[PDB]
C-alpha cells in the first residue's frame, strides 16, 4: 500500500530553521521522484520543488520561492524524503505535502496521485500556550436531542485535536475552525446526542494540543 | 514562471446543472492537470494530462483546452462534487498550481438549530468569562448574528467562525463566542443569542439568565 507520511512541523521562529521530513513505505522509492507542495491556511497550493530518481542522478529542481533556503534531500536507505528549511518567514506559514511524482515509466495516472496527510509548519516569534479546556453544557429538557460542546481557548500554535468519548462518539460533531487573536487561538466542538444518554451516558470531550504537550479530558456535567 | 488564474472563484450549482471552470495561464502550457480538494483532506488527482479522469472519477467529469485556456467540466452536478478545484502545470519549472474554484453545492433551506451556553464555573475562576452560541446545520450561508446583554447589543469582545460546507449533509454551521471579564459578566443578567437567517422573518433567538446557583 503506496504510504505517504510527513512529519517534523511545528513552531519555528522568523529567521530559524525546520527540518520535515516524509517516511514512505508502499513501493520501491529510489525509482520515484518526490515533491514537495505546501498550502497556507485558507490559501493556494504551492510547489515548492522536487527531487529526482537514482536513473537521474537524484537531482533538484526549485521554485523560485524558496531557492537559496529550502534544501531537499533523501535517505534512500531507509525512503525518507526531506525538506530542509532555513531562515523562516511569516509566509513560510502553512501544510507542507509530500507527493510521489513521476516514475521511470508512463504511468502518467499516478503521478502526483500520492500526497501525504501534511504537517503545520507555524513560523512565529509568538510563545507556545497550552490551551484552556472548558465544558459546554446547557442550563435549562424539553427537546429531544440535546447538543453540548468543549471551549478551546488561549493556545498556541496550531493545530488542536478535539474527539467525543474517545471518538466512539463520531457521529454529531463539528469542530469549527480556530480563530486568532492576540497570537492566541480559540475553537470550540459541538456534539448533538438525543436526549437520552446524556445526562444519563456521560459525554467527554477528548482534547490534545501536541504542539504545548497538553492533552486533557473534560466530562460535561449539567447546570445544577 | 508560469502564473495561472482559475475562474469563476467561488459558485454554487443546483444539482444535475452543469459547471464549467476555467483555468488561463499566462504562457502556453502543453498539458493542464486538476485536482479536487474537499475540506480538510490532501487534494487529489482528478484529471491528468488536460482530458483523462483519475482513478475512480466518474464520467459526468471531463477537461479540455490548450495554449493558455484550459476548463473542467461537470455535465451533472452531484452533491459529492462540492469542493475545491485546483489546476496545475507541469509544462514548465517550476511547477504552479492556480488559485482555485471553490464549487459549493445547493440544497433545501435548512434552519440553524441554535444553542447557547453561559461560561463554566472553571473559567470563572481565571477572571474572564464566555458565553459561547452554536447555530448548526443550516442552509443558506448567509447568517447573522448579533448578541444583546439586557437589551442592548454587544460587540466588542465578539468572535465567530463559520465552517465549510458539511460533506456529510451540505449544509452550514456557525459559532460565535462573546467574551467578557468576569467582572463585566458579573453586572449584567440577561443574555441573547440572535440569529437572522432567511428561513424565518421571525428572529432566531435562545437565551440564559446568569443565575445563583
Ligand atoms: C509529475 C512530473 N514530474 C516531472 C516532469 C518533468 O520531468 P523532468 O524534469 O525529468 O524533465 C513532468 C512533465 N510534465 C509535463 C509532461 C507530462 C505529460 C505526460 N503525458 C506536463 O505536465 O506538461 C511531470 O508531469
Amino acid at each position: 500500500e503506496v504510504k505517504l507520511q510527513e512529519s517534523g512541523g511545528g513552531l519555528v521562529q522568523p529567521g530559524h530553521s525546520l527540518r520535515l521530513s516524509c517516511a514512505t513505505s508502499g513501493f520501491t522509492f529510489t525509482d520515484y521522484y518526490m515533491s514537495w507542495v505546501r498550502q497556507p491556511p485558507g490559501k493556494a497550493l504551492e510547489w515548492l520543488g522536487l527531487i529526482r530518481n537514482k536513473a537521474n542522478g537524484y537531482t533538484k529542481e526549485y521554485s523560485a520561492s524558496v531557492k537559496g533556503r529550502f534544501t531537499i534531500s533523501r535517505d534512500n536507505s531507509q525512503s525518507i524524503l526531506y525538506l530542509q528549511m532555513n531562515a523562516l518567514r511569516a509566509e513560510d506559514s502553512a501544510t507542507y505535502y509530500c507527493v510521489r511524482d513521476k516514475g521511470s515509466y508512463g504511468n502518467y495516472e499516478a503521478w502526483f496521485a500520492y500526497w501525504g496527510q501534511g504537517t503545520t509548519v507555524t513560523v512565529s516569534s509568538a510563545k507556545t500556550t497550552p490551551p484552556s479546556v472548558y465544558p459546554l453544557a446547557p442550563g435549562s429538557q424539553t427537546n429531544s436531542m440535546v447538543t453540548l460542546g468543549c471551549l478551546v481557548k488561549g493556545y498556541f500554535p496550531e493545530p488542536v485535536t478535539v474527539t467525543w468519548n474517545s471518538g466512539s462518539l463520531s457521529s454529531g460533531v463539528h469542530t469549527f475552525p480556530a480563530v486568532l487573536q492576540s497570537d492566541l487561538y480559540t475553537l470550540s466542538s459541538s456534539v448533538t446526542v438525543p436526549s437520552s444518554p446524556r445526562p444519563s451516558e456521560t459525554v467527554t470531550c477528548n482534547v490534545a494540543h501536541p504542539a504545548s504537550s497538553t492533552k486533557v479530558d473534560k466530562k460535561i456535567v449539567p447546570r445544577d | 514562471d508560469i502564473e495561472l488564474t482559475q475562474s469563476p472563484a467561488i459558485m454554487a450549482a443546483s444539482p444535475g446543472e452543469k459547471v464549467t471552470i476555467t483555468c488561463s495561464a499566462t504562457s502556453g502550457v502543453n498539458y493542464m492537470h486538476w485536482f479536487q480538494q474537499k475540506p480538510g483532506t490532501s487534494p487529489k488527482l482528478w484529471i491528468y494530462s488536460t482530458s483523462n479522469l483519475a482513478s475512480a472519477v466518474p464520467a459526468r467529469f471531463s477537461g479540455s483546452g490548450s495554449g493558455t485556456s484550459y476548463s473542467l467540466t461537470i455535465s451533472r452536478m452531484e452533491a459529492e462534487d462540492a469542493a475545491t478545484y485546483y489546476c496545475q502545470q507541469r509544462s514548465t519549472y517550476p511547477f504552479t498550481f492556480g488559485g482555485g474554484t471553490k464549487l459549493e453545492l445547493k440544497r433545501a433551506d435548512a434552519a440553524p438549530t441554535v444553542s447557547i451556553f453561559p461560561p463554566s464555573s472553571e473559567q470563572l475562576t481565571s477572571g474572564g468569562a464566555s458565553v459561547v452560541c452554536f447555530l448548526n446545520n443550516f442552509y443558506p450561508k448567509d447568517i447573522n448574528v448579533k448578541w444583546k446583554i439586557d437589551g442592548s447589543e454587544r460587540q466588542n469582545g465578539v468572535l465567530n467562525s463559520w465552517t465549510d460546507q458539511d460533506s456529510k449533509d451540505s449544509t452550514y454551521s456557525m459559532s460565535s463566542t462573546l467574551t467578557l471579564t468576569k467582572d463585566e459578566y458579573e453586572r449584567h443578567n440577561s443574555y441573547t443569542c440572535e440569529a437572522t437567517h432567511k428561513t424565518s422573518t421571525s428572529p432566531i433567538v435562545k437565551s440564559f439568565n446568569r443565575n445563583e446557583c
